[PDB]
């Protein structure tokens, strides 16, 4: 399947408070495996997976230089910001960006991320022709008229078609064995008599990786899509995933439903029904 | 600029049997600006050592966190999470169910 | 390798 | 780039999940009523009533033409405010782009306790939401306004993740129901 390398970049400023928080988190597909905080003891480079541990103390020190670059690069840009609004010194302003590609199997590259945000509103970005800018706004009309003339885009364009998908190929074979690795949602239904002359049944699934999983309620081979209460998923904090299904049903018809638990950690699709000890 | 009310969720890394130890999580997510305040309270009253996960965001830039520590449920001890944020008008508090 | 990113 | 056509062809989504608290919110079609009392819209279904009004006093066309409304589980209610041509912001009044939003509730014994919030402060749209807290958990909102043109462009960034109760946003926009001009019953 498809692939890809995206490195999320935070910037909020703090006025009275000293220098702005930055933070680059880069993610292979889903997995965070490097990180970068200004505010932490000690300003480098982090591994954030174990197979990232592979890569010698001389790449540690260029990104770790390249950070700090980028976090000076991003002090300026806080206040170039602060111009082109004309707003207060006083107020917190937060810069968000999205960088990177995502690689198909055919090594092919499908798509170039490049998004910047200004507290939180959409501000540039780059389009798919990897040549032209949408500003969101008024504002980001000033920087979309700098890079045009600076070349910007085709200066980033060579990253993403080059540098990016490069290290993308590196960081996949380095870390393949791992990323693979699935672990199988433990499934569960609950009894609840909560609603009047009613009943609830909570299909529960724990333990499972990735986040990727698909929850749903049948009666008469006919899935319940709205009458199904579907939570996030959330982290247990191990490093797996927590979900369920809730649905509301008669009394003394708790056989007659049953939850399905789709997962790619499973052979088989789980097929689960209400259960008296 | 944009503003978001953060989504709550109060929750047990395993299923809670009266006695045995376990993790009580609180996540936080789907807020903006960054800036959150998150504290797990045991019996009304604060935990006083609460570990938190570092600091992420999503596609609609909405930043997301988990505040987890270390207990052990009994049958009277009722558990809560307090959030509160710059879009929130009072404190939130989040009422702790074993089996949600 | 994250990219040297250029000012606004 | 693009035709002449897209370039000027603009189009306005407001989404609003609202979550339930301490009730369950039921599944109902919805309706929706432009009143002579004030400029704007009123919609009913899903547990609540919804109104929406602009800063225009004078008679302007108003920035949504058209209500949908679903609803999943027994806690979730989407609404989705839609309009396939607004024309250039350009040419819009600055009062018909500021939207004021109440969202009360129907199906519960309210509270009262109401919270005003800006959700959106942009140069094409401002979004405020006021919501009665006693019979509302969460309330997210989700703003797109663009051209058919920049759309295309940026298609490769998803900024949508209101599932509201639904597995993706896709599930959710397959059982949305357009809202009618017809009165209410519950």
């Amino acid at each position: 399947g498809p692939h890809s390398l995206r490195y999320f970049v935070t910037a909020v400023s703090r006025p009275g408070l000293g220098e702005p928080r930055y933070m680059e988190v880069g993610y292979v597909d889903d997995t965070e495996f490097v990180r970068f905080d200004s505010d932490a003891e000690n300003p480098r480079y982090e591994p954030r997976a174990r197979w990232m541990e592979q890569e010698g103390p001389e790449y540690w020190e260029r990104e770790t230089q390249k950070a700090k670059g980028n976090e000076q690069s991003f002090r300026v840009d806080l206040r170039t910001l602060l111009g082109y609004y004309n707003q207060s010194k006083g107020g917190s302003h937060t810069i968000q960006v999205i960088s990177g590609c995502e690689v198909g199997s055919d090594g092919r590259l499908l798509r170039g991320y490049q998004q910047y945000a200004y507290d939180g509103c959409d501000y540039i970005a780059l389009n798919e022709d990897l040549k032209t800018w949408t500003a969101a706004d008024m504002a980001a009309l000033i920087t979309k008229h700098k890079w045009e003339q600076a070349g910007e885009a085709e200066r980033l364009r060579a990253y993403l078609e080059g540098t990016c998908v490069e290290w993308l190929r590196r960081y996949l074979k380095n870390g393949n064995a791992t990323l693979l690795r699935t672990d199988s949602p433990k499934a569960h239904v609950t009894h609840h008599s909560r609603p009047e002359d009613k009943v609830t049944l909570r299909c529960w699934a724990l333990g499972f990786y990735p986040a990727d999983i698909t929850l749903t309620w049948q009666l008469n081979g006919e899935e319940l899509i709205q009458d199904m209460e579907l939570v996030e998923t959330r982290p247990a904090g191990d490093g797996t995933f927590q979900k369920w299904a809730s649905v509301v049903v008669p009394l003394g018809k708790e056989q007659y439903y049953t939850c399905h638990v789709y997962h790619q950690g499973l052979p088989e699709p789980l097929t689960l029904r209400w259960e008296p000890p | 600029m944009i503003q978001r009310t953060p989504k709550i969720q109060v929750y047990s890394r395993h299923p809670a049997e009266n006695g045995k130890s376990n993790f009580l999580n609180c996540y936080v997510s789907g807020f903006h600006p960054s800036d959150i305040e998150v504290d797990l309270l045991k019996n009304g009253e604060r935990i006083e050592k609460v570990e938190h996960s570092d600091l992420s965001f999503s596609k609609d830039w909405s930043f997301y966190l988990l505040y987890y520590t270390e207990f052990t449920p009994t049958e009277k001890d009722e558990y809560a999470c307090r959030v509160n944020h710059v879009t929130l008008s009072q404190p939130k508090i989040v009422k702790w169910d074993r089996d949600m | 390798s994250i990219i040297n990113f250029e000012k606004l | 780039r693009c035709e002449k056509m897209e370039e000027e062809t603009w189009k306005l989504k407001i989404g609003m999940c609202i979550q339930a608290k301490d009730f369950y919110s039921k599944r109902t079609d919805c309706s929706v009523h432009r009143p002579d009392v004030g400029g704007g819209l009123i919609t009913e279904g899903n547990g609540y009533r919804v109104v929406v009004h602009d800063q225009c006093e004078e008679p302007n066309p108003f920035i949504i033409a058209t209500t949908k409304q679903t609803h999943f589980g027994v806690t979730h209610s989407y609404i989705e405010f839609s309009n396939s041509n607004t024309g250039a912001p350009e040419n819009i009044p600055d009062c018909s782009k500021h939207i004021l939003i109440s969202v009360y509730c129907d199906q519960e014994a309210s509270g009262l306790d109401f919270h005003t919030l800006k959700y959106v402060e942009s140069n094409y749209l401002h979004i405020t939401v006021k919501y009665d807290t006693s019979c509302i958990n969460h309330l997210g909102v989700n703003y797109s306004f663009m051209n058919e043109c920049e759309r295309k462009l940026t298609s490769i960034y998803e900024t949508d993740t209101l599932t509201c109760g639904a597995k993706d946003i896709q599930t959710r926009d397959k059982y949305l129901k357009t809202c009618t001009n017809t009165k209410f019953d519950r």
